[PDB]
């Protein structure tokens, strides 16, 4: 901090050498460097920020998980915070903005434990003790999930993944949309284990009147332009077949080894037709089949598209591949790479078709969606976002990407928690009682940790440009009560947490914001081993590039 | 198609002189730039105000709370912003108080000019609506002033005047601070009551002389004044009563010198062996005649001699540097004596009346004190500021500066003419002003609008300095005064005002029992000069630089 | 309109800085604790020292706040308060300069975690402002008003954390005695100047009743002086003895050769006429602070009349106080009265330079011992270690105020506050507890230096405030916490007043502050 | 942090030694005698 | 450093420091380069 050290004094190393407490302090720099950016984006009352890229791009994002992926560091300790943040997104999808926080505070307040010769190793065995304590104490507060008569649960879960974004005003209305679109893309697997695939819905880019008047689309959407325009564009009446197909259908060459070589020219015309004719006789079968619409992953020769038009069947090129297997599952299609069977012959089977009760091609803003409704086998789903430009959706792709997680967690693990600081500020009077038990050297560790844990209710406060002392006063008087409720319900001073818009503590049940356990549980672990990690280095050795 | 003509007939000037008109939003950015550091300046507004370290070309840093100060300093671009500048130098000057005011009200009148000049209100419009406004505004800061001073010397008067005035700047404690000043301005001040004679204030009479260590609670109120000297002959601490005699010299105490090629010329040895101690004997003979007048100190106005050095110790005759002007101008209004350059005898009713003079350590170095006594007091007396960090000497000793320019408000007007703080004074005209518009017919009602909007930042900033919501504590104030003056008399809604600590909702328990107010000549000329500051800022239209 | 591209106006000039934020002030703690790391080792006896080079390639080894501080050109604004207050602190008192930075540091880091957390500034200085006006209310109560049994403890702790702290056998024998020659009222700084001396051992030094003052010039006839004389007679002079121009001026007219003789015998007259009034009186000590001519020194060393010069006016100054006489610029007004007397005489070669010793007085105001030591680093590590202690012993005649050393008012301080805090709101309270255990980082720091565990120790001075009611602190000799009355450890309670009153000033300066403007 | 970018966490004496890029040759001989700790037994590199 | 630039004393990339075990390994092998011109 203060100046350079001596480089390689009577040690003979190419690049540099540091130590001592030096770069112990440089690495909660570092960590508190990163996390600055992290700070202001938590909570409803934070901002969202804007990263350039030197070209005239930018891209607006709130999230820390994309932020801190564009953001090149080179100090590698803030590496495991960008790690962290990426790994965060792929398990749990949520929280990614409060683990980079949490993980920072944690090595800053153990910062004060290193110069009173508490040795690490004691620090992280009085973090882990109060890291179990802590896990069976979320597992006894935790709450059912019925609640009352109806529901009245999943369209809460979504405003706390809705909230601090640009749509958390519209989170009512889109409240119903998650909850409908995650109901009817789910699946059976495992002899009665229902899961729910994230991103299976589509997300469509699209421009035009506003985000409260996105259409739920009952049925998934196609983001494909049709080949020609002489095709009909919409296709009505009941029971419409949908064949997905993948193999080669454009004119293509015999393979690697064939080469034509031709000494009678009478027949060099007839080679020429039989590999254009070739190509038409799988058309033909089709035909056959009557199969009304056709997808397929490779491109569509003019060759093939004749005979489309003419049969009224919709051909669309330059499909991906992981789409066709969700319009197969949810029209109830099979994957076709190749016509063939076990016998030699060669023919296509109608099983192979799906069904479906509409096909409509509609424009937006110079966007051509296919808008398949009414499967018949499995329901689906996709979601038309609109906004001002595309920079702006991907602010709302990313908000509901993550909202897709946390209705996912809650769904499969029915256990949830209230939001606004409540089980980070219950784990403190918790564990205060629990530090004076152990005696020894851990007291300051597992009370220090405690400590670390109220940054995420202070941080609702200091972004709010409101009073703090007097919300987390308040806050800690009801939960100070609660391990001292004295059971006989009156089991109350439990279950509140901060009301920003109105400055007030009121109960977040009734509010309408939850979180599940589950995402509680994986921060904390994952917040703890990465602060394991950067306090056990002691000297950095940084080799210069040949 | 590929390049523009780049504004031909641009060879009439000077490719670095640029215009700047009032289309194109350039007005709007003049505003932007008085914005910039504008918002320097909320912070900086009130007890609650923040310091700023302003470091400079040199280095020589200053930390201080004072508009005026602070800008002495920064280069500025913009001239608009010059402006503020120079308004804020003419308030240091004149008054010596209120220059936050100048630089926040004039700016918030920019501010909301803002508004009125993208409505489509003319520029000639706005400067009569503001001038209509101004003579209201001036016309009722002496219809609800209360209270008055009536009296010059007074131990629990002057809490109410200095008390308020350094509150801006150093706050602290109150009563440490507070006493330092009223004691001295009582020594200084020619009292003679009950004779008719006009009363006479000078701003150079109090000075602070700045020592290091110690601390703020160990600061005294000296008689005298101090200089950090040291004698050349001998110390005394002299403990010997029946006062010494004082006589003050301008030229420096020493063998006369013409002035036109001095050379010595000798002829013979009989000049060699009388010119050696003839000077011996002159010198001799000088100095003993200015001491059978009893003096014991001799202030020197420029270098002296060795020789004459010798002859003044013989007799304990202490000797004082003072070379500059104004170091020997100060000393004589002490002891009130008649400096002459004449190396001769002083005359009786010349010679000035100083009791004792110690050498003592304060700071670690050699300094000379000159305390009088009750008996026979004196004028031009100063004040041992002890503190740790040299900056903090620097902006509590301005501040005593802003407490001694606010006893100057005294002498010249009738009176003291105390109007009611803390916000209460801004807010009352407020009520007053937008009454008037709605007497005045015409176009120019918006401009009379506007200008009871811009008061509201002096309440606004003092309740976001404050560590309070502004949105809770300025309408809560409002009630006060949407309860209007009943059918009673002696209505007590005016001394309603903010509070920076303590109870809810704000309303301060009056100004009053509190004892902190406003001087009437203070918010004359700061609405003056900062209605000036907005009025050459609107009026003109173009704008032409150079070279940048 | 003059010109095609209509530059947009700045406010400031380019590289002028633009500060607002929550942040900004955040930079200046960890500016000023960067420079708190620097100072956090020097801290009590078991510290350590900061050896600094500036461009000039001057060495300097140092452990007190202001050398260290000095020796180093701050450039930072908000760091250089800790400058300021380590002069105000070293330029009265003299010691404890650490301390202060130390404190400051301690109250700034607590300062950070509150500004992290809405708490605003003004609420923060309320508090240490308030609370330290108890403090020192406290340390009034902590102090004692000891007058029985008549110096030699509190400069054994003076002397601390730096060289002669293991000779404090030797040295406090005779520094007491520098400032008991001194007298009441007067304190004089200037008769305590000691000089260098490169080369020689710290332990052959011994104490001197007078001055000891090099000549820094080798005369004609200085050999054939005596050294030794049995009542030497000092008279102080100030006019120049030698032939040269008399008043400023050159000028001769002569028109006869006959006179031009008889010119300059009486030039030769005269001098010899000068020297005479010096050789009739007995004055066998000349001293001047204008130079000495060949003429006159040979014209003294004939009749066994010692003679020097070449030396400043505050070497002079002190002459006249250890000797009793007074200046005489003038030869004809020479009186036997005024001339000083010792009781002998002794030039004694010291580390290849010449010394004209005075001692023996039966009054004499001046205490001047010759440093002597291997490099020239020890020399000036002797000199500031003594001007740290005789400051203290100095100011403990002025008055008899005596605290508990070894961090013991600190934590007698701090357990008050946390009971006066008990009593208090919300806000403030945090504040003053949060000053409270700020306050502890005196002892802190003095025990991890010593290589002790801290929590140990400091669980152990929290719950033995009852019975240890004042005198409880740090003991290092028997590695264990007891009383400190009997192990006679005493410090002044002036360091611990002006400590927390320039700690309390300095993190309230800039903590008013949320701005920086740096031009060019 | 080695030449190339790889950043890699170790404890074990050994591979400490293989990423340090020691320039005296004298002093790179403890990289080849923690591979024979390490080969042999496996298990005190930084003991031996 | 939080972007700005973080200076405190004058010259600071000029000067560097020393400390843990090796500024004293620093002193005592320094010594030992004089002592070798001393010892023969
Ligand atoms: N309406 C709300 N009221 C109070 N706290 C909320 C609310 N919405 C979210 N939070 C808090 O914000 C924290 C993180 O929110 P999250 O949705 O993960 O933000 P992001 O989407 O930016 O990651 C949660 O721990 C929760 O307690
Ligand atoms: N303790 C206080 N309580 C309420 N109001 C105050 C207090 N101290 C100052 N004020 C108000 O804040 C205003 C600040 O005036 P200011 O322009 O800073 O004076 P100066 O010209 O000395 O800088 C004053 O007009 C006064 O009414
Ligand atoms: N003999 C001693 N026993 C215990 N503590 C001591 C002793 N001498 C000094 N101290 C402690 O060392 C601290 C610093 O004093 P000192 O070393 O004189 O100045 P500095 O603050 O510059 O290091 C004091 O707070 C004092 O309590
Ligand atoms: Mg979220
Ligand atoms: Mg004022
Ligand atoms: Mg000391």
């Amino acid at each position: 901090q203060l100046f350079n050290n001596s480089r390689s004094d009577t040690l003979f190393l190419g690049g540099e050498k540091i130590s001592g407490d030096d770069i112990r302090n440089q690495n909660v720099l570092a960590t508190m460097a990163v996390a600055n950016v992290v700070k202001s984006s938590l909570g409803p009352v934070g901002l969202d920020k804007m990263l350039v890229d030197d070209i005239g791009d930018f891209t607006v994002t709130n999230d820390g998980a994309t932020i801190l992926s564009l953001l090149d560091v080179q100090h590698p300790a803030g590496k495991i915070l960008v790690e962290l943040a990426q790994q965060q997104d792929r398990e749990i999808g949520d929280g990614t903005t409060s683990v980079v926080i949490i993980a920072s505070e944690l090595l800053k307040r153990a910062n004060e434990l290193v110069k009173n010769k508490i040795h690490p190793t004691t620090i992280i065995t009085g973090f882990r003790v109060a890291l179990r304590e802590a896990i069976r104490f979320i597992n006894e507060v935790l709450s059912t999930s019925v609640d009352t008569l109806g529901k009245e649960t999943l369209i809460n879960i979504a405003k706390t993944s809705m909230s601090s974004k640009i749509i958390g005003a519209d989170s009512d209305f889109f409240s119903n949309m998650v909850v409908d679109a995650l109901l009817a893309v789910k699946t059976q697997n495992s002899k009665g284990e229902i899961k729910y695939p994230v991103k299976a819905v589509n997300v469509l880019k699209a421009h035009g009147k506003s985000a409260t008047e996105s259409l739920l689309v009952p049925g998934y959407a196609l983001n494909c332009t049709v080949a020609s325009q002489a095709m009909p564009k919409r296709i009505a009446g009941g029971n419409v077949k949908i064949a997905c197909l993948d193999l080669n259908l454009q004119k293509a060459r015999m393979a690697m080894g064939v080469q034509i070589n031709i000494d009678d020219p009478e027949q060099l015309e007839q080679i020429r037709k039989r590999e254009a004719g070739i190509v038409l006789e799988r058309v033909k079968k089709i035909i056959d089949a009557g199969a009304q619409v056709v997808l397929t992953t490779k491109g569509i020769d003019d060759l093939c598209l004749k005979e489309f038009v003419e049969a009224k069947i919709m051909g669309v090129r330059r499909c991906k591949k992981e789409d066709l297997r969700r319009i197969a599952r949810a029209t109830g299609a099979t994957l076709v790479s190749s016509m063939s069977n076990l016998e030699g012959e060669e023919t296509f089977e109608s099983s192979y078709l799906g069904l479906c009760d509409e096909v409509v091609q509609a424009k937006f803003s110079d966007d051509e969606c296919i808008l398949i409704k009414g499967t018949s086998k499995h329901s689906s789903s996709s979601i038309i976002l609109r906004g001002a430009n595309d920079y702006s959706l991907d602010e709302m792709e990313r908000s509901l990407h993550d909202s897709l997680s946390v209705v996912k967690r809650t769904l499969e693990s029915g256990n949830v928690v209230p939001g606004g600081g409540c089980v980070e500020a219950a784990l403190n009077i918790y564990l205060d009682n629990f530090a004076t038990t152990v005696g020894s050297r851990e007291q300051l560790a597992i009370a220090e940790f405690a400590a670390a844990l109220l940054i995420i209710p202070k941080t609702l406060a200091v972004n709010a440009a409101k009073d703090s002392s007097e919300l987390v006063a308040k806050l800690r008087s009801y939960h100070a009560a609660s391990q001292m409720a004295k059971p006989e319900k009156r089991r109350s001073y439990r279950n509140y947490g901060l009301d920003l818009i109105r400055g007030k503590i009121v109960d977040e049940i009734h509010a309408g914001v939850l979180e599940p356990t589950i995402s509680k549980v994986k921060s904390l672990k994952s917040a703890l081993e990465a602060c394991v990690a950067i306090l056990r280095i002691d000297t950095m050795i940084t080799v210069d590039p040949e | 198609s590929l390049r523009l003509p780049q504004n031909p007939n641009a060879g009439l000037f000077k490719q670095g002189y640029n215009s700047y008109s009032n289309a194109d939003g350039q007005i709007i950015k003049s505003i932007a730039a008085i914005r910039e550091l504008h918002q320097m300046c909320l912070t900086s507004m009130g007890p609650c105000g923040r310091n700023k370290i302003i470091v400079n070309h040199l280095g020589k840093i200053i930390i201080t709370n004072d508009a005026a100060t602070m800008l002495r300093e920064l280069d500025i671009v913009h001239p608009a912003v010059k402006v503020l500048v120079m308004a804020t130098e003419q308030q240091k000057i004149d008054m010596g108080d209120g220059t936050n005011l100048v630089m926040i009200l004039a700016g918030e009148l920019l501010n909301v000019s803002e508004k009125l000049i993208s409505m489509g209100l003319s520029a000639v419009e706005i400067i009569q609506g503001y001038n209509m406004a101004r003579k209201f505004t001036l016309k009722e800061l002496d219809e609800m002033v209360v209270g008055e001073i009536t009296d010059k010397n007074d131990k629990n008067e002057l809490l109410k005047m200095i008390k308020p005035v350094i509150s801006s700047k150093k706050y602290g404690s109150e009563d440490i601070l507070s006493e330092l000043v009223s004691e001295a301005v009582s020594h200084v001040l020619p009292v003679a009551q009950q004779a008719g004679e006009i009363p006479y204030f000078n701003v150079d009479s109090i000075r602070v002389v700045k020592i290091m260590g110690g601390s703020l609670s160990n600061s005294t109120v000296i008689k005298g004044m101090v200089f950090n000297r040291e004698p050349e002959g001998h110390v005394k601490s002299l403990s010997e009563d029946k006062k010494h005699k004082v006589a003050v010299f301008t030229c420096p105490l020493d063998i006369a010198n013409t002035e036109t090629k001095g050379t010595v010329l000798l002829h013979n040895a009989q000049e060699m062996l009388d010119f050696s101690k003839g000077e011996e004997k002159q010198i001799d003979a000088m100095m003993k005649e200015i001491a059978d007048m009893g003096v014991e100190c001799i202030v020197a106005g420029a270098g002296v001699g060795e020789l004459a050095l010798h002859y003044l110790n013989r007799y304990g005759i202490l000797v004082l540097k003072v070379p500059s002007k104004f170091e020997l101008r100060r000393l004589c209004r002490v002891c009130g004596a008649t400096p002459l350059p004449r190396l001769g005898a002083p005359t009786p009713e010349e010679l000035g009346l100083v009791e004792t003079v110690k050498t003592m350590e304060i700071g670690g170095d050699r300094v000379t004190v000159f305390k009088q006594e009750q008996g026979e007091i004196s004028r031009t007396s100063t004040i041992i500021l002890r503190g740790a960090t040299q900056n903090n000497l620097d902006d509590i000793e301005r501040a005593i500066d802003d407490g001694v320019a606010a006893v100057k408000g005294l002498m010249k007007p009738s009176g003291g003419k105390l109007l009611p703080g803390a916000g209460a004074t801004e807010i009352e005209l407020i009520s007053r002003i937008t009454k008037y518009g709605e007497r005045t017919p015409g176009l120019l009602q918006l401009a009379i609008k506007q200008f009871a909007v811009a008061f509201e930042v002096v309440p606004r900033t003092l309740a976001e300095t404050a560590g309070l919501d502004v949105n809770e504590v300025l309408p809560n104030l409002y009630a006060a005064h949407n309860v209007t003056e009943p059918g009673a008399v002696k209505t007590d809604h005016l001394y309603k005002g903010v509070d920076i600590d303590g109870e809810s909702d704000e309303g301060v328990k009056d100004i009053r029992e509190e004892n902190i107010y406003d001087m009437l000549a203070t918010k004359k000329f700061a609405i003056n000069v900062a209605t000036e500051a907005a009025t050459t800022v609107l009026s003109i239209d173009q704008i032409i630089m150079a070279k940048k | 309109n003059f010109g095609s591209q209509t530059p947009t106006i700045v406010v400031l000039k380019e590289g002028t800085d633009a500060s607002q934020g929550k942040g900004q002030i955040i930079s200046n703690i960890n500016a000023c604790v960067a420079v708190q790391e620097a100072l956090k080792p020097t801290l009590g006896p078991l510290g350590s020292d900061i050896l600094i080079v500036t461009s000039n390639q001057k060495t300097t080894i140092s452990n007190d706040g202001a050398t260290i501080l000095k020796l180093l050109d701050v450039v930072h604004p908000a760091a250089k308060t800790l400058v300021d207050i380590s002069r105000a602190q070293d330029a009265e008192v003299g010691d404890g300069t650490t301390s202060v930075t130390i404190l400051a540091g301690e109250l700034m880091k607590e300062a950070k975690p509150f500004l992290e957390e809405g708490i605003s500034s003004h609420l923060i200085m309320k508090g240490y402002r308030k609370a330290v006006s108890l403090a020192v209310e406290k340390i009034n109560e902590l102090a004692v008003d000891i007058t029985s049994e008549k110096l030699e403890r509190c400069a054994r702790t003076a002397m601390s954390s730096k060289l002669i702290h293991n000779n404090a056998d030797f040295f406090v024998k005779m520094c007491v005695d520098a400032v008991l020659s001194l007298d009441r009222n007067d304190l004089d700084d200037k008769l305590i100047g000691i000089k260098k001396i490169p080369g020689g051992a710290m332990e052959e030094s011994l104490f001197i009743n007078g001055v000891a003052f090099k000549k820094t010039f080798s005369y004609a006839g200085f050999e054939q002086q005596p050294k030794k004389f049995n009542n030497p007679k000092i008279l102080s002079l100030n006019v120049e003895l030698e032939l040269k121009a008399e008043k400023d001026n050159a000028e001769v007219r002569v028109e006869h050769v006959e006179d031009y003789q008889a010119i300059v015998d009486a030039e030769w007259q005269l001098i010899f006429e000068k020297l005479r009034q010096v050789e009739e009186t007995g004055a066998n000590i000349v001293l001047s602070k204008l130079p000495i001519g060949d003429l006159a020194t040979q014209f003294f060393a004939d009749r066994n009349i010692f003679c020097a010069g070449r030396v400043s006016a505050d070497d002079m100054n002190r002459v006249i106080q250890a000797v009793g006489g007074s200046i005489q610029s003038t030869t004809s007004d020479i009186k036997p009265e005024h001339l000083g007397t010792c009781a002998l005489f002794e030039e004694m070669q010291i580390g290849s330079e010449r010394y004209n010793l005075f001692q023996g007085c039966p009054q004499a105001k001046t205490c001047t011992l010759l440093l002597r030591g291997g490099a020239e680093q020890v020399i000036a590590e002797v000199e500031r270690s003594l001007h740290d202690a005789i400051m203290i012993v100095k100011r403990a005649l002025q008055n008899k105020l005596i605290v508990a050393g070894g961090g013991a008012t600190e934590m007698e301080v701090s357990k008050c506050l946390r009971d006066y805090s008990k009593t208090i709101a919300g806000k403030q309270q945090m504040i003053i507890n949060a000053f409270a255990k700020a306050l502890e980082v005196i002892p802190r720091q003095l025990c991890e230096n010593a290589g002790f565990d801290a929590i140990e120790i400091l669980n152990k001075l929290r719950l033995a405030h009852s019975k240890g009611e004042k005198w409880y602190g740090v003991v290092f000799e028997t590695e264990n916490i007891g009383d400190n009355f009997a192990k006679f450890v005493w410090e002044p309670a002036l360091v611990k007043i002006n400590a927390l009153n320039s700690a309390t000033e300095a993190t309230n300066l800039i903590l008013s502050v949320d701005e920086t403007i740096t031009n060019k | 942090k080695t030449s190339r970018g790889e950043i890699i966490i170790s404890n074990d004496g050994h591979t400490i030694l293989k990423q340090m890029a020691i320039l005296h040759p004298v002093a790179r001989m403890l990289v080849e005698v923690s591979a024979a700790q390490d080969s042999e037994a496996g298990d005190g590199t930084t003991s031996v | 450093e939080m972007g700005r630039p973080f200076i405190i004393v004058k010259d600071q990339g000029n000067k560097k420091r020393q400390h843990g075990l090796e500024a004293k390994k620093s002193h005592i092998l320094a010594a030992r380069s004089v002592a070798s011109i001393i010892k023969t």
